């Protein structure tokens, strides 16, 4: 009951799991001291914080948060630091330690030497793309990696089979604006011209018969996010499925 | 026009907006015509006056109906002699309940009447006779008012001869907060995921209250979410607020709510209360 | 055995000028300084072998060159040219061309009949325009001196409705250019944009709503335009709104005060009305200038 702590947890699912800790000052508990403070004679609080570490907990381990850390002291205010956990497949709920030191102040003495720690759970729990009939599994071979500059480049899209007829499919792009408050109109307008007239798609009706190459060459800028007109076309009716995976800043 | 106030100020205002390229700059209640002042501060800080805006508005009613009067029914200056003169306020008692189409005036379809009574509006003539150059000739040009609506005749040509010009002149507040002060945190990012290319909203505040508060948000991201945690480093200069942060994550709920509740605070610097902010991410 | 047309908007640089159509369009746009882009589209050819060697594949258009374009067995390659587009004011094309049997059959139209009988018109003219400067020679992987050409006129099939107004300036209404006074500018100062339209010879499908209502939109350079209450970025003086005529050519103006910003862009579009679903083009034209 002097300073709150709270831990918030985000699940960066192409990465680590990511999890902060946050102090704060805990105002229902800075004006006790406020009272006795300006009674005498201070202004506000000097909590020094001196030791403060967050450990792995287990039988026994320990970690360490993702920068730097000095030994600070302030009046009222708060402070977050984080450290990557590591991203589980599923159901292992890991806990950590969260010790800390609190060193209270007075008149160049009288340090009321204060320590806690709250161990708990770190699990807050709030690019395959699948063809949704017979697992024809499509991925980008170097997804979300590319920095062309206006120059020609080849991708690499992996078709993994049920190994069951291989050669069925053909792959095009689509170049024609799809046609679709009034500047929710604008907004989609836009989208849809910038995606249907920046990239190119050199091989255009491939005709795939398990890699590709796929080349390219984007004659506008910008960061296209998800790659939209890429569909591919199968044995079937209407097999029509995206990759909707894959992204290029252009500059 | 917004103009100077009643001291001796002398601000160096530069914008304007007289209708210099129309004459007829039309509104229609629903969009906006926002209007943008750019009054810049003379040899002091800006001071707390009152200014004064002065707008030179008028009514659309009386301007569309003068087609419909000085050119559809007062062609020639003799049927016009008399046949108006001694019916000018018997025609302001019959143009005054026109109604016109103010519901589809936004697309086209100006001068015309709306159907609101056509038909026995016409018996005016019997109780009441004068010159057929207005009490027979106009009940065509009444005919020539209902159907004949121009979508665009080109109505500022004929329109300065009778528009009156209507004038409100508000007052304008200058309304504001006194605190001045500064900030400048500085900032490293710490690698996530990829660098996403972030991009700055602002960089500005104005705050006075009570326990006060001055509370900031990040920078706006336009890649993948949950992105960097920037790491922060503060410069908290010329005053002495109170901080509340350190190494937030940038796409998140976390702001740098650097908080001032307290002394070192100097008073009317400039147009209002401002601290600068100024967060640098180099 | 099919066709795409796609055009231009980027001026590109230098470190990747090495492949043939931009260094073309660079080098024609070293001289004649008022185009920049969007003036030089770009038609997707798409050759197929259908036999078993190796072809060289030049393809010349007007002083267009290749390279030597490597085909293989049924391999499918698609060769990029660029042209400049063609310009309804440098022509007229209301005429059509009788073919070569005068047998006085004197026959029908049979549709709305101003407008579909002068839009196959546009179409085959537009073809006749494609047709006559596109020229190919080709040649066999090292086991002939076989140099013939390639004919077109039994492969490219019509154009579609994309492949008019991609090519023919003049399938849609208004030609719009955006006249500024700089692209450098500093925070606080005041720019009168201009922007300059022209009304065409085929708005003469309507007539009714002389007056045609615009709009100006102000896109960020990244996405995501900013909203009629563009708080702190960009000021302006009255509805942007601002009509034209079907007339002549009419001019606009704005008061672009601009304030804490970087690398604006401004475009238009066209919206004949004030309701919704009124809106019935949108230009590309797509100025942008910097705030320093």
């Amino acid at each position: 009951l002097l300073n709150m702590r709270l831990r918030n947890i985000s699940l960066k699912s192409e990465h680590c799991i990511l999890s902060s800790l946050d102090f704060q000052t805990s105002k229902a508990s800075e004006q006790l001291t406020k009272k006795f403070i300006y009674p005498q004679e201070h202004n506000s609080f000097l909590k020094l914080n001196f030791q403060e570490i967050s450990y792995k907990l287990i039988d026994g381990t320990s970690q360490i948060e993702l920068d730097p850390i000095c030994p600070l002291k302030v009046p009222l205010t708060a402070f977050s630091y984080d450290s990557i956990s590591a991203t589980f497949k599923l159901v292992l709920l890991p806990k950590s330690t969260q010790p800390h030191r609190v060193k209270i102040t007075l008149a160049y003495e009288l340090e009321l030497h204060p320590n806690l720690k709250l161990p708990v759970r770190t699990s807050w729990e709030t690019s395959l793309v699948n063809s949704k009939l017979s697992n024809v599994k499509f991925k980008f071979i170097n997804s979300n990696i590319k920095v062309i500059k206006g120059e020609k480049f080849t991708m690499r899209l992996q078709i993994i089979n049920s190994s069951s007829s291989p050669l069925d499919l053909v792959v095009y792009y689509n170049n024609t604006i799809n046609p679709i408050t009034l500047e929710n109109q604008y907004q989609l307008h836009n989208k849809y011209r910038k995606i249907a007239e920046g990239i190119i798609l050199l091989s255009n009706d491939y005709k795939i018969p398990y890699f590709a190459d796929l080349r390219f060459i984007g004659i506008m800028s910008g960061y296209y996010g998800t790659l939209s007109g890429l569909k591919v076309l199968d044995l079937n009716t209407n097999e029509l499925i995206e990759v909707g995976n894959g992204a290029s800043v252009l500059i | 026009e917004l103009s100077a106030p009643d001291t001796r100020n002398d601000y160096n205002i530069r914008g304007d907006y007289i209708a210099t390229t129309p004459a007829l700059i039309t509104f229609d209640g629903n969009e906006s015509f926002i209007n943008c002042y750019e009054i810049t501060a003379n040899n002091n800080f800006d001071s707390k006056d009152i200014f004064n805006l002065k707008v030179r508005y008028n009514t659309l009613k009386e301007q569309l109906d003068c087609f419909i009067t000085d050119a559809v029914l007062i062609e020639g200056d003799v049927e016009w002699f008399i046949l108006f003169e001694k019916w000018k306020t018997f025609w302001e008692l019959e143009i005054l309940k026109k109604l016109k189409y103010d519901y589809d005036a936004f697309k086209e379809n100006r001068i015309i009447r709306l159907l609101k009574t056509s038909i026995d509006l016409n018996k005016t003539k019997s109780k009441i006779r004068n010159l057929c150059i207005e009490k027979a000739v106009l009940d065509k040009i009444l005919i020539c008012l209902n159907k004949v609506s121009r979508g665009i005749a080109v109505c500022n040509t004929d329109m300065d001869e009778y528009v009156r010009n209507l004038v409100p002149k508000q007052l304008t507040v200058p309304v504001q907060l006194p605190g001045f002060e500064q900030f400048f945190h500085v900032q490293f990012e710490q690698m996530e995921t990829s660098h996403d290319a972030l991009h700055d909203t602002i960089a500005t505040i104005g705050n006075s209250l009570s326990y006060t508060v001055i509370v900031e948000n990040l920078s706006g991201q336009w890649g993948q979410d949950v992105i960097d945690d920037g790491g922060y480093i503060f410069e908290i200069l010329s005053s002495n607020e109170w901080l509340i942060h350190g190494q937030k994550r940038c796409a998140i709920k976390e702001k740098r709510k650097e908080f001032e509740v307290h002394l070192i605070p100097l008073k009317k610097g400039y147009l209002n209360f401002p601290r600068v902010e100024i967060t640098n991410i180099n | 055995p099919s066709m795409d047309i796609i055009p231009l908007n980027e001026l590109f640089s230098s470190q990747v000028e090495n492949v043939d159509w931009i260094e073309y369009v660079m080098s024609k746009i070293r001289a004649e300084s008022n185009l920049h882009s969007r003036d030089f589209i770009l038609l997707l050819l798409d050759f197929r072998n259908s036999w078993i060697d190796g072809i060289k594949l030049n393809v010349q258009f007007e002083d267009f060159t290749s390279n030597e374009y490597h085909v293989e067995a049924s391999h499918t390659s698609r060769i990029i040219v660029p042209i400049k587009k063609i310009d309804y004011k440098k022509y007229n094309f209301e005429n059509t061309p009788i073919p070569r049997i005068f047998p006085g059959r004197q026959f029908i139209q049979s549709g709305l009949n101003e407008e579909q009988t002068i839009e196959m018109r546009q179409k085959f003219w537009c073809r006749e325009h494609i047709i006559s400067k596109l020229k190919c020679n080709w040649k066999l992987t090292t086991d002939q001196s076989v140099t013939g050409s390639v004919d077109f006129n039994k492969f490219i099939e019509k154009f579609d409705h994309k492949m008019v107004y991609t090519i023919y300036p003049g399938r849609l209404f208004y030609g719009v250019q955006l006249l500024l006074d700089e692209p450098k500018v500093k925070v606080g100062e005041i720019i009168n944009l201009k922007i300059i339209t022209e009304p065409t010879s085929t708005c003469r499908r309507k007539q009714n709503s002389t007056v045609n209502f615009l709009d100006i939109v102000i896109f960020d350079s990244k996405t995501s335009k900013i909203l009629p209450r563009s708080n702190r970025r960009i000021l302006y003086n009255g509805s942007l709104t601002k009509p034209i005529s079907t007339t002549k050519v009419s001019e606009i103006n704005l008061e672009i005060i601009p304030i804490e910003k970087g690398r604006y862009e401004f475009s238009v579009c066209i919206s004949k009305s004030n309701n919704q679903d009124g809106i019935i083009q949108f230009d590309s034209e797509n100025v942008i200038l910097s705030v320093i």
